[PDB]
RNA sequence: CGAUGUCGGCUCAUCACAUCCUGGGGCUGAAGUAGGUCCCAAGGGUAUGGCUGUUCGCCAUUUAAAGUGGUACGCGAGCUG
RNA sequence: GGACCGGAGUGGACGCAUCACUGGUGUUCGGGUUGUCAUGCCAAUGGCACUGCCCGGUAGCUAAAUGCGGAAGAGAUAAGUGCUGAAAGCAUCUAAGCACGAAACUUGCCCCGAGAUGAGUUCUCCCUGACCCUUUAAGGGUCCUGAAGGAACGUUGAAGACGACGACGUUGAUAGGCCGGGUGUGUAAGCGCAGCGAUGCGUUGAGCUAACCGGUACUAAUGAACCGUGAGGCUUAACCU
């Protein structure tokens, strides 16, 4: 009855930052090569979604030597750990599929009210 | 020290959502009783049979009301019946044995399948359709030649054409591991809870397949 | 896509085994007006179960 | 990646442009495209490099537009399709450097060389 | 196949649909009865009633919405001022689907879709 | 001859084993990897392209393998010309 | 140079299932815009122009996504290798006996499956009233009673061409609606401020939002009525006749 929808709550993580689409995002991800594991850092502009339970994710794209790369990150897995919004942008569309395509540009920044 | 499975897998299984289900306790209190024991006299092989969930109690049907009415009147929506191992009496050892060493090792899978309506022969079984532009006056999806001219003179008993799909049963297995939990020292019960509700029941040996 | 031996009237009338209409079987009574009706269908003269839904 | 695929080159001694001939590895596989070896041509080269048009060797995938799909389900996808020139016989790369990304699961075998090379893993 | 769908595409493309069912509900709010065919009747109560439910908060924002919608001033004059403060204590179910005889051009199954008014 | 539509391709196949691969043996100029021949075995699997309409054939490259035949040299009230 | 035998993982092709993820589609969700017409006009909207062109996109479906699988075993074996052994005082795998031996056979795994007319089994439920003619286990007609259950009819479904098969039918969440959420689009209209104006800023992550999720009788699912009976043949064998 009023049973459902709290076993993908169970493993949430309620310590994650709220960014718009548009902003350069850095994400620090668990790595493994061996016995230790260290960090790696993704910078770029965030092309997200908002909250579809533990099943919500955010697409980040960076240019590394000319070419894009784009990186999906699970938003509640647990080799994602910190995101921090950095510099936040301003930009119409909930999806930058297409802005996201083009070279040289970046996108006008507003840090005044979200 | 010695102890080991009978007439028993468990008592409660909650309605399928996901199909993964890592398991955790949640807080509810209700009751549940094996009500069904069988009769005595006019058999000569003593089976006993098994249901699940609940039912309204006013569209149950009488015979089904009756058959349910041996030792209790709970209802619920299935019957399953099974062999022969010897009988029922009560089998209940000493408070606690099984807290040692020897847990879980693997789990199994059961399903059942999902309706398509009248399917095609390239969604029902992979069929290659032909070039579309190239000529092709009304032939895309059909089914090609179906048989051999003249010296069968027939089309053969199995063969694959357009027909209805799904409303079936499926089974599978050997599901593997996903994370584990050391640090906190909880008791732990591994696997996917099997399917959909209307599973034939598991009754095995020990583990061959 | 065509026959080579005319079909019988054994086989013509026996393929029409199956089309036969088939009836209501039972109509039901309104309370108020004594009229009989469909099941869950006006009575005809504006009644369903007990109001004079239709004032035409 | 597929056959008849475009791609352009990490490496510096490959040069330019190659196009896919064979999707090496099983009889009847079409589409291998994440650290699978693939027998390429040279549709078009600069004479800088060591290799010329019309020569045929191994690949190896090393950059993808349909990427590949981490553990989690993280997807790394990359602009552009990138393949590294290796020998047909030794399979070992004829590029001295490696530009560009490069993805952890080329870490199998003789692709920690290009790995090492490589900036950004 | 068709799984957890909605919508009855009557035999008619998107924009005659929507048409229709502008038409059906300015008649259904003028006339405040009708007579058509029951699948009509069941996607008709399914796109006036949420009108209904618009109507009863009666702000200019609402009324441009509720003429985005049926396109007619008199409807949403009517489903302001008359209906709207009506059906204020309702919670939904502001229609009835009554079902009549089949026409006679077609075997079609004939319904009559009325509010929940009285006479007087 | 008061009409049985002719190749190849596509789609779909089925059978025989005079067996291409996988499986079990013998012999060998079988030291091992690798081969040759013969017996048993038809359960399953048994390529993508450049050339011209091609069956064929040449070639690039792959695969453990790219089998030989019958089925109106299978299949035009299934398609192509 | 380079091992059979025996284990461990990881692939190609194939097949099944699923929509959790990655995606595609989503003409019924939202937004940007061109031309034009209309709502009296400004504003705001709607209609045509392939959905006007696009940009995203919920459910459902889906693969290019993910999970799994073809085994291990057992019996009888073909080719072959054998033991014991005479016929044929030696020999010999065979004639009497016996033991191995493969993806082939029969089972093992998964589906249909008592129309298996050889029509099977198990549990439960329901019916234990009279009269005439009797061309006689006889068999037909009349009155009453017509159960268990089914069918019909409405609401319908992740079931479906139609049937069928599931769920519900007022002691009811079955479908719409409504309420709250989630998702998706992206700061609605109105007003105010700045600017000559386009437009910008605040109200404001605003407003709309589906098929989704939890709750609710507001609307439709009415009570009849219909079919189906009234103890179920003859012989033979076990407790009194």
């Amino acid at each position: 009855s009023n049973i459902i929808k709290q076993l993908e709550q169970e493993q949430m993580k309620q310590d994650v930052p709220s960014f718009r689409p548009g902003d350069t995002v850095e994400v620090k991800v668990w790595v493994v090569e061996g016995s230790k594991k260290r960090l790696q850092a993704f910078e770029g502009v965030v092309i997200a979604i908002r909250n579809r339970g533990l099943h919500s994710a955010f697409t980040v794209r960076k240019i590394s030597n000319g070419e894009g790369v784009e990186r999906v990150f699970q938003t509640h897995s647990p080799v994602v750990d910190s995101i921090s919004v950095k510099r936040r942008g301003a930009v119409r569309k909930a999806k930058l599929y297409y802005l996201r395509e083009r070279t040289g540009k970046a996108a006008r920044i507003k840090e005044r009210l979200n | 020290m010695i102890g080991l499975v009978g007439k028993k897998v468990g008592m409660t299984r909650i309605f399928t959502e996901d199909g993964v289900s890592i398991p955790v306790t949640v807080i509810e209190v209700e009751a549940n009783r094996v009500t069904q024991v069988k009769d005595l006299a006019n058999d000569g092989y003593r089976a006993i049979q098994v249901t699940t969930g609940a039912k309204k109690a006013n569209r149950v049907t009488k015979p089904e009301a009756g058959h349910f009415a041996k030792a209790g009147v709970e209802a619920g929506r299935g019957l399953w019946e099974f062999r022969l191992a010897e009988g029922e009496e009560f089998t209940v050892g000493q408070s606690i044995s099984v807290e040692l060493f020897a847990d879980v090792k693997k789990v199994d899978v059961t399903g059942t399948s999902k309706g398509k309506g009248f399917a095609g022969t390239v969604k029902r079984w992979n069929f290659r359709t032909q070039d579309a532009t190239h000529g092709n006056s009304l032939s895309h999806r059909v089914p090609g030649s179906i048989g051999q001219n003249q010296t069968p003179g027939k089309v053969f008993k199995g063969k694959k054409m357009a027909g209805q799909m799904g409303n079936e049963r499926v089974t599978v297995q050997s599901l593997d591991v996903v994370r584990v939990d050391a640090e906190r020292n909880l008791l732990l019960v591994k696997g996917a809870v099997p399917g959909a509700t209307g599973s034939d029941l598991i009754v095995k040996p020990a583990v061959k397949a | 896509a065509v026959q080579q031996n005319k079909p019988t009237r054994s086989k013509r009338g026996m393929r029409r085994s199956h089309d036969a209409l088939t009836a209501v079987t039972s109509l039901s009574v309104d309370k108020t007006s004594g009229e009989k009706h469909l099941r869950h269908h006006i009575t005809a003269d504006g009644y369903y179960r007990g109001r004079k839904v239709i004032a035409k | 990646i597929q056959e008849q695929t475009m791609l352009n080159v990490a490496d510096n001694s490959g040069a330019r442009r190659v196009m896919c001939i064979k999707v090496l590895g099983g009889s009847h596989r079409r589409y291998a495209g994440v650290g699978d070896i693939i027998k390429i041509t040279i549709k078009e080269a600069i004479p800088r490099g060591k290799v010329k048009k019309g020569d045929v060797l191994k690949a190896v995938v090393v950059r993808t537009k349909k990427g590949v799909r981490r553990p989690d389900g993280s997807v790394i996808r990359f602009d552009g399709n990138a393949c590294v020139l290796l020998n047909n016989n030794s399979e070992q790369p004829i590029g001295t450097r490696i530009f560009g990304p490069v993805t952890r699961e080329l870490r199998s075998e003789k692709f920690m060389k290009i790995i090492s090379l490589a900036p950004e893993v | 196949m068709r799984h957890r769908k909605s919508g009855r595409q009557l035999n008619r493309n998107s924009s005659h649909r929507q048409a229709m069912f502008r038409n059906m509900a300015g008649s259904l709010v003028r006339h405040e009865i009708i007579k058509t065919t029951l699948p009509k009747a069941k996607e008709l109560r399914r796109v006036v009633e949420p009108l209904i439910t618009l109507a009863k908060t009666d702000s200019v924002a609402n009324r441009r919405l509720a003429f985005a919608r049926t396109r007619d001033n008199e409807i949403v004059a009517k489903l302001f001022n008359e209906l709207g403060p009506r059906f204020a204590s309702r919670a939904g179910g502001y229609t009835r689907i009554l079902k009549c005889g089949f026409r006679a051009g077609d075997n079609a199954p004939m319904a009559y879709i009325e509010l929940v008014d009285r006479s007087e």
